């Protein structure tokens, strides 16, 4: 069977940083789980791309950050906070495709 | 009368619009009358108690200038009820400088009458102690007070006040708030046609190409009246008259459809019959009128607070299943920060993917994968509604709820700024009918508009 | 000479209100500090382009009051930073006058640092001209004209500005634009404390008890600072902090949770610990911090149109169906009605209930059985943007799309009236550094207030 | 024999009578099946109540207009048209729950 990342994560949200910058941040229940799946090497631009419709060229960055058991997804805001035509303006619900999420382990 | 008469409708209300190329069809077809209705309630107060227009100025005025110049050119006459959305004497004077400003570009000299229907309140007032004021079905027993608070009060005028400033030579005839129906019937029916035929062909024609199919409430319509009965069709190949889409319109926005009640009288259709006939048309006979005596409509809003909104999505599913408590529980924090100790603070939620359109009658329990929230306080004053909705927006951005994941906030506002003053609130305070008397009389007033404005 | 530091904060925006027991409980652990954030970015650039607060004046007034009437009872000192909500010269002023009526009202007299952080747009233009100006990430290179396009400009101040009004004697500090954790920094690093412990408490604190769980943007936390570390804790039986909450809000708003940027230097944090102590508190060590050659963010905003909404349900599952195509339908109707010539009138649809947070990142691809259809329209002036809205509006009313049986109208308004003015609308314009300079130094000045105000 | 009120409408809609009203329109598109529902009998005021959550007695009148091949279900609007606390002032999308009418014949 596999794992969804929702039985994994204690934290599974985004918001931006800054008005130029959209973060995802999912933080792992254990230190075990967050090792597990970084090991796999399974949380990769390409799978975010294809959740959020994007490019995997589009993923900025993705941080994996020990001292809190954490993952940080990184990209561009597509509409600049604020802008004409934007849907969220502080960021704040952009994480529902990383619930799909599920790992082959 | 004789042959036949044709009334083009160029629009269901106007300043909605139309196809340049519908109107020109139509103009060809040689049309007696160029008539629209204005306005209506459906809109809901605001619009009659402040005294705004619910259509677009811009948009009146491009529609206008297709009629009055169509109208004055051809020796058409141009008929207008409810006159800038709600027909009382700021609607009437907005319509009025439209038209104005029409002559004006157009270099175009015409007779204009304006006829207002703006009734006193001491006019109400007298009425209701004389047992002269009936409630309308579901409407409440009016009282004084509710006279007394009430802003713009108009009644709806029927064919007479349309009829006596024809006769006197309008070219353009701008009422005030009339019955929708009157101001495509009365000059017909001043012409020796039926006024049973007349009333239904107004009835029919009075949202132009909603009455046809596909629908559009921006698209022309016709009706030509013979002794006999009436044809209607429409100017766009892609629409026609059915026998359903004009039946249809005969059940539109009425509670019984073999009894339409007007000022004067009631429409019987117990014997009417739909027929399709050419291509595209139909064929309306058997209509009839039963007078009865005269009483007009009251309508009148009075203003009962001041709104601030905001609106913001969620995508979260713990948050979309939990909503209901969670709004709650928002409600119960705020009014602790706030000391909030007010019954007159009205709190409104819309929750768009549940039940925003139905509220406690929508069959589904469940939302999907999205909501919409829309949030309104009404409250007494401007800055009351702005702090609670304001507190309400911070509050549910953050609102830690019971298994929450999604932890930075909770609500994607489409706009900066977040939160929406949108001013004071009216509610219906009057919609009742009053016995007619010499006090109600219609007046009508004809201006010599020319390129450079009224001259006497 | 004291081996702690505890600093107090009450509230993740001053405003957004917090439990009137929680801050008395925290006030019984006897502050060094009481200090909060009164603003942000992240609600958009209308607030700082024009000079509008975020929160509600009676919220920031309830919450002043209870920090203010402590601080001066207590001897403690009172910290702000970005007040007003953006922090720009009107902000600062609206917060200033909070403070003045609170100090009549409560009778108070106190001394009171203002620290303007407004940026004359001559600094930016020689400083870009100079080579001075970096982009952040992914904002477009400055530019002249977008410089003087902006209104305010403002500089979010580091720790030294609060630091020289502090040891100056004041007792409230009222900051305009600040890096956030700059306001509880500031004081602790001056005594001696560590640069890198303070600065990530500051961090962790600056949005209150967003940091504790569950979360809550209304609620007290404090941090107490010692020789090796820093301990988190809330004031409330219901919230706690975890080594996740603390961790997550070191992430929060973040691009990169081992390098916090801000003036002056960096926070490195790969070497961080969170540690669970005692019951329900976490102690944070390894925190650092690296010094930068000092340079300033500018923020700034310009006007780029005037706009006009409206919001509407629909509940029939054909329109919803076929909305997309409709809605096509209906701008082209629109622009063809009014003669529409100009790419910057700008229609946005939100359709919630099936893309309206994530819009074209949206996976589901099927609405549920209702929509919440926003409308805005965006044009360069107000009568232009009410007029497009309008006429999208009573277009979609009646559109009679393909297969409709509902046929009578498409939408169901919550208000009257349909259509709202919102105004001016600003988009971001200024998201840069700027070296620093003797031009770019902030000044504080202090004023003395009391219960009458400031003399002369 | 099932059969759906949707496979025998042309037109299944709200819209108010004036602020106080709501009534609902449905137009056969042949007399044949117009007059076969009629006759049925099924078109109750309990079936339309409990389609919409409301007491029988709360329909006021449902109106048989033969000329138009047509009923018309009239009720007051328990909220006046632009009252606070509105849903649709228009009352023009309140038809849903007569979508899912069926009759036996
Ligand atoms: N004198 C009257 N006696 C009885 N009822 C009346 C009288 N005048 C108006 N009414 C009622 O008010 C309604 C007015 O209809 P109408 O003139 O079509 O209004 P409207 O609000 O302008 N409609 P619309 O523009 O199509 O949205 C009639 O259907 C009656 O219910
Ligand atoms: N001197 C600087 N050098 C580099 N980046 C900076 C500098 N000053 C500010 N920033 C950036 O701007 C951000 C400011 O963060 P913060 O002070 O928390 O902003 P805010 O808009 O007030 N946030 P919040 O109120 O919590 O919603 C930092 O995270 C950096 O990305
Ligand atoms: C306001 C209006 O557009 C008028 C009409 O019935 O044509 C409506 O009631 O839907
Ligand atoms: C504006 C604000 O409420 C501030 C914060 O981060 O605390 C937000 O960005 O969500
Ligand atoms: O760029 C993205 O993937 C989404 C950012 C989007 O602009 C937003 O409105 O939040
Ligand atoms: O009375 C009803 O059944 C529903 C009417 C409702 O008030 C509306 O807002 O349209
Ligand atoms: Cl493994
Ligand atoms: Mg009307
Ligand atoms: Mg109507
Ligand atoms: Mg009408
Ligand atoms: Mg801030
Ligand atoms: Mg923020
Ligand atoms: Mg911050």
């Amino acid at each position: 069977m596999k794992q969804s990342l929702c039985s994994l994560a204690q934290v599974i949200r985004s918001k931006n940083a800054g008005p130029y910058e959209l973060v995802l941040d999912i933080l792992f229940k254990t230190r075990e789980d967050y090792q597990r799946v970084k090991r796999s090497e399974q949380l990769t631009p390409q799978l975010i791309a294809g959740l959020y419709n994007v490019k995997p060229d589009f993923i900025h960055r993705i941080i994996w950050f020990d001292p809190a058991n954490a993952v940080k997804i990184v990209m561009p805001r597509d509409i600049i906070s604020g802008n004409v035509g934007d849907n969220d303006v502080y960021g704040a619900q952009q994480h529902a495709p990383l619930l799909s999420i599920e790992f082959d382990f | 009368m004789a042959r036949t008469f044709k009334i083009l409708s160029p629009t269901a209300i106007l300043g909605y619009g139309f196809p340049e190329e519908s109107f020109r069809k139509a103009m060809e077809a040689s049309p007696d009358l160029i008539a629209v209705d204005a306005g209506s309630s459906d809109p809901g107060p605001h619009y009659l108690g402040a005294g705004k227009p619910f259509t677009d100025r811009a948009g009146v005025k491009r529609d206008l200038r297709y009629m009055i110049v169509a109208g004055v050119k051809n020796n058409i006459p141009v008929v207008i009820g409810t006159a800038g959305g709600s027909g009382a004497a700021p609607h009437l004077e907005w319509c009025r400088q439209i038209i104005h400003e029409i002559a004006q570009e157009e270099k175009l000299s015409f007779s204009m009458a304006l006829i207002p229907s703006d009734v006193d309140k001491a006019i109400v007032h007298q009425a209701l102690d004389n047992g002269k004021i009936t409630a309308l079905d579901f409407v409440p027993e009016l009282t004084h007070e509710a006279i007394e608070e009430s802003t713009y009060i108009v009644a709806q005028m029927g064919i007479e006040p349309f009829q006596r400033a024809l006769a006197a030579g309008a070219q353009v005839v701008l009422g005030g708030r009339a019955y929708d129906p009157a101001c495509f019937a009365a000059l017909p029916i001043m012409q020796g046609f039926d006024e049973g035929l007349a009333l239904h062909c107004g009835k029919i024609l009075e949202c132009a190409a909603i009455a046809a199919t596909p629908g559009s409430g921006s698209d022309c319509a016709m009706g030509i009246i013979d002794d006999s009965g009436f044809t209607l069709k429409a100017f766009n190949p892609k629409r026609k008259f059915t026998e359903t889409s004009a039946a249809a319109h005969t059940l539109y926005e009425k509670s019984d459809p073999y009894f339409l009640p007007g000022p004067g009288g009631v429409l019987n259709l117990k014997g009417c019959t739909f027929k399709a006939v050419n291509e595209g048309e139909v064929y309306v006979s058997g209509s009839r009128h039963e007078a009865t005596p005269y009483a007009l409509k009251l309508e009148g809003a009075r203003r009962v607070g001041f709104r601030c909104l905001t609106i913001a999505g969620t995508r979260d599913p713990i948050m979309i299943a939990g909503i209901d408590n969670i709004l709650e529980e928002v409600q119960t924090s705020v009014a602790r920060n706030l000391s909030l100790n007010d019954d007159s603070i009205r709190m409104t939620f819309h929750l768009y993917g549940k039940n925003g359109v139905m509220g406690n009658h929508e069959p589904m329990k469940t939302a999907g994968h999205e909501l919409g929230i829309l949030l309104d306080v009404v409250a007494p004053t401007q800055d009351i509604a702005n702090s609670v909705c304001s507190l309400v927006r911070s509050t549910l951005l953050h609102y830690g709820y019971e298994n929450r994941i999604a932890t930075a906030g909770n609500l994607a506002f489409p706009f900066s700024p977040s939160d929406i003053q949108s001013g004071p609130v009216y509610e219906f305070s009057i919609y009742h009918l009053i016995e007619a008397s010499d006090a109600l009389r219609f007046d009508f007033h004809i201006e010599q508009v020319t390129p450079e404005g009224v001259q006497a």
